[PDB]
């Protein structure tokens, strides 16, 4: 069950005396004509709560007056409960008889508690407060005698705009209209330029660890997805960077170092490690940035295999990336640490040069005739994309107008030209007869098509809603523009 | 990160069981999920590990052919299922403080609650 | 399987072979309280997560050192390492020591 | 709440919970005496061109 | 970036013409001399 809080839940926002003045204030108020829950039960507590009846537990317990958490001791029963910066504020008024008629609630008590309440129970109407702007009319005695919710409707907006509870006939701008984006698209050229990783990971012939081979990889995208989801990688580890972020960063160059070692030897190809390979055949620097990939390659190497060489003796230690001997002799039957592993090390080089090696760029579909957020090949903007009748030269990617603002772009995948128009916006004005004759208004959306705004008359000036269009000309009264005027008959006409 | 497993259940001996495990905490540094079991009064036994990215899994030899592990990326879960004991089955993510990704020298840092299955 | 003493009244030993501990592979340590999943206390040779403990390797053996008879930490302690034998990768937990 | 000026007896009446008042331009116009609760107007100290 | 612009026309001669971009090369090198062959 719900009721209509016609004109209730308004309270004095502060301890300041005001007289014979109209004041605009922003605070947590119950909106006018809200749906207030009617009880005959535990309620949520949000920004604040409106409560009325014809004790409470918030654990802040108010039991009739004893209040305890901290301790403090001191017809329609109308209350407001809010808490800000640790203060639990209670507002209250008691009147004879939700009913109609405006009344503001005086402050009852400010309790310096310092607790966050999100639920409460009553031991009967419950409403909620929210951030809204209210206009308040004070009399000579400092009492609030009336109020306007500046967000309730277009006439209330007009009253707040003009700082008055009475509006003279005319047209007034009260707010702006602006169409928001509904989607977001990113478009990039569909990439075929993938890094030659096949010759690193799917090759037949590899150098041995004592004198390992390398490839220099440039002018491509590294499709890391193919490598980390490989059906046969026993290990994959990155230093200085997480695998899941590799597609968001671009290196100057990357290098693929490849060699064959035995299974239990693979833990030596890492920074900070020492051992037969780490010191004698492949030194991996402690400041290494890159990814190490390794797997069991038995099926393509081992024989029923004194082919791959490594060293037992070298007079001095190796320094990073340099390239007595023994053969591995890999055998089909061994333990997991004793068959061959194929190892690929992808080092990442970043220096003072244009970046060359990136991940693939993903694209979304193309949205037309709607407001979107967009970027085409790196250039951002927002607006409505439509087919263009313009012709770009073969090397041009986007165009600009007289004021050097993006006017159009080329679709990087199909190369059609798309115009970018602004999302409509404009002042919104209220066309009103004087308040002394009528309290209804018509609303005009300046330079807005009526089909995109959400008795509608589309005019040159804008979209006019609420006024009817008639074929009779009259002397003007409230001017709109472009030859159109409005007046009040028994409704508003244009 | 948090790994939530299934509750206890009873199956007839010789039948099959499917145990889920959802890494609802984040999933941003989780590359692999391992399964370990502990029979009452016993120590822990590794059963298998699945790499979430590739979908590949390795298994302990003693249960090979009667165990499968499936990685469902769309739900961030790993399913441990057995065909044909009363052990507790634990779900744990692999982790190494020296590198990102997965390998042999990693460890099981964050463990789930343990799902018991009995006959 | 890694060999451990049934109980310790101190240090908890863990003895393996050159296929797992003497292999150079990291030996991790866990503390399992009854009623729940094991908690990691050592990663790698001797690193630890937030929340008394140290350790080292020697030959094919490794050990966990716990110092101070605090509270009643009567947990089941386990060592874990990678085994490089059989016919494929596998991880091995030790027998388990009651403290 | 601070300010400066000349304090005189006010002929205004504050509601029981109000401590001070403000004018149209949101400037302190009057205050309540916290000990005896009489209302005091605050007028500016004279100034002007010479 | 080493930028090359180019156009080819039938027939220095008189008459205005702008050169379209040919290729943008992300090289990262400083050249101070060149030779034609
Ligand atoms: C209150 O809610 C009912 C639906 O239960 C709805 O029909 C009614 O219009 C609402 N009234 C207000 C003022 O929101
Ligand atoms: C609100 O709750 C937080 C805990 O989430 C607490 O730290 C904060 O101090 C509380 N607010 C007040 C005014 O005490
Ligand atoms: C203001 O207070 C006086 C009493 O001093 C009362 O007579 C008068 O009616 C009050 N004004 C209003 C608008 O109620
Ligand atoms: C290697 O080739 C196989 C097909 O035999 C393919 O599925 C796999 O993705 C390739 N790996 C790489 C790095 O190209
Ligand atoms: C986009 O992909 C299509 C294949 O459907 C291809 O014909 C087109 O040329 C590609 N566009 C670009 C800019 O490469
Ligand atoms: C304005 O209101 C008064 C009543 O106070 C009424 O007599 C007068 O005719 C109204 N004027 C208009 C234009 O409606
Ligand atoms: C409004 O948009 C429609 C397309 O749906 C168009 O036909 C009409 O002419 C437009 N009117 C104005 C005033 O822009
Ligand atoms: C105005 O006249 C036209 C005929 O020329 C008619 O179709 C239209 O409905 C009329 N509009 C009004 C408001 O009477
Ligand atoms: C100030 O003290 C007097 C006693 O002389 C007392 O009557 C009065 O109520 C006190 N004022 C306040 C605001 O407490
Ligand atoms: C220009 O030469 C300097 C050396 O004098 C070098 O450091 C700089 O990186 C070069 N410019 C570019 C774009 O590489």
């Amino acid at each position: 069950a719900y009721t209509n809080s016609f004109t209730r839940g308004v309270y004095y926002p502060d301890k300041v005396f005001r007289s014979s003045v109209l004041h605009s204030t922003q605070d947590l108020f119950l909106p006018f004509f809200s749906n207030v829950t009617w009880f005959h039960p535990v309620l949520p507590f949000n920004d604040g709560v409106y409560f009325a009846s014809t004790g409470w537990i918030f654990s802040l317990l108010i039991v009739n007056v004893v209040i305890k958490v901290f301790e403090y001791v001191s017809n329609l029963r109308e209350f407001v409960f809010k808490n800000i910066d640790g203060y639990f504020k209670i507002y209250s008024k008691h009147t004879p008889i939700l009913p109609q008629g405006f009344s503001a609630l005086e402050p009852l008590v400010d309790l310096p508690i310092g607790i966050n309440i999100t639920r409460f129970q009553t031991l009967y109407y419950v409403g909620y407060l929210q951030p809204r702007t209210f206009l308040l009319k004070y009399n000579e005695n400092g009492t609030i005698t009336d109020a306007v919710d500046c967000a309730l409707d277009p006439l209330s907006e007009t009253k707040c705009t003009l700082k008055s509870f009475t509006v003279e006939k005319g047209i007034y701008q009260t707010s702006n209209f602006r169409v928001q984006p509904t989607e977001s698209i990113v478009r990039f050229p569909n990439i075929t330029n993938l890094c030659p990783f096949g010759e690193v990971f799917n090759a037949t012939r590899f150098a041995s660890v004592y004198a390992w081979n390398r490839k220099r990889i440039s002018n491509c995208v590294a499709d890391y997805s193919v490598l980390y989801n490989s059906a046969s990688f026993s290990t994959f580890k990155c230093y200085g960077v997480s695998p899941t972020k590799l597609n968001d960063l671009c290196f100057t160059n990357v290098y693929a170092d490849s060699f064959v070692i035995r299974g239990d030897e693979v833990r030596q190809i890492a920074p900070g490690q020492t051992g037969k390979i780490a010191d004698y055949n492949y030194k991996l620097p402690d400041d290494f940035t890159g990814c190490v990939i390794a797997w069991n390659s038995n099926n393509l190497d081992s024989k029923v295999n004194y082919n791959y060489l490594y060293r037992l003796f070298r007079k001095s230690n190796l320094k990073p990336f340099e390239r007595p001997l023994q053969s591995y002799g890999f055998q089909p039957t061994n333990g997991v640490g004793y068959q061959p592993y194929r190892v690929v090390v992808l080092s990442f080089e970043l220096l003072h040069a244009p970046a060359t090696v990136c991940g693939p760029k993903k694209s979304t579909n193309l949205v037309k005739n709607k407001c979107v957020n967009f970027n085409f090949n790196g250039l951002t903007g927002t607006g409505v994309l439509t087919e263009s009748n313009k012709k770009f030269l073969p090397f041009q990617q986007f165009g600009r107008d007289i004021a050097d603002t993006t006017d159009a772009v080329r679709d990087p995948q199909t190369l059609e030209i798309l115009d970018i128009t602004p999302c409509s916006f404009g002042g919104v004005s209220v066309i009103t007869p004087g308040t002394n004759t009528s309290n209804q208004v018509a609303v005009l959306y300046q330079d807005v098509n009526c089909t995109e705004v959400p008795n509608v008359f589309q005019t040159r000036a804008g979209c006019l809603i609420g006024a009817e269009h008639v074929n009779n000309s009259y002397e003007c009264d409230i001017p709109i523009g472009a030859g159109i005027c409005a007046s009040y008959q028994q409704s508003i006409i244009a | 990160v948090q790994l939530v497993q299934s509750g206890a259940e009873v199956k007839k001996p010789g039948s099959s069981v499917k145990v889920s495990c959802k890494a609802s905490g984040g999933i941003f540094n989780t590359y692999t999920i391992s399964w370990v079991r502990q029979a009452p009064g016993q120590g822990l036994e590794w059963m298998g590990r699945i790499i979430l990215m590739s979908g590949m899994a390795n298994y302990a030899q003693k249960i090979q052919g009667r165990v499968t592990i499936t990685a469902d990326k769309s739900t961030s879960t790993a399913y441990m299922e057995l065909t044909s004991d009363t052990a507790v089955y634990y779900c744990a993510r692999g982790f190494n403080g020296n590198y990102y990704g997965w390998g042999d020298d990693d460890a099981f840092d964050i463990w789930g609650q343990g799902t018991l299955v009995t006959v | 399987v890694l060999t451990q003493p049934p109980s310790v009244s101190v240090t908890i030993s863990c003895t393996g072979s050159n296929s797992n501990i003497g292999a150079g592979y990291d030996v991790h340590w866990y503390q399992q309280l009854p009623g729940t999943a094991p908690k990691l206390l050592i990663c790698g040779n001797s690193n630890r997560p937030s929340g008394r403990f140290s350790g080292s390797k020697s030959g094919t053996s490794a050990s966990l050192a716990i110092t101070g008879l605090q509270a009643e930490d009567e947990a089941d302690y386990y060592c874990q390492s990678y085994d490089s034998s059989l016919s494929g990768p596998n991880w091995v937990f030790g027998g388990g020591t009651k403290l």
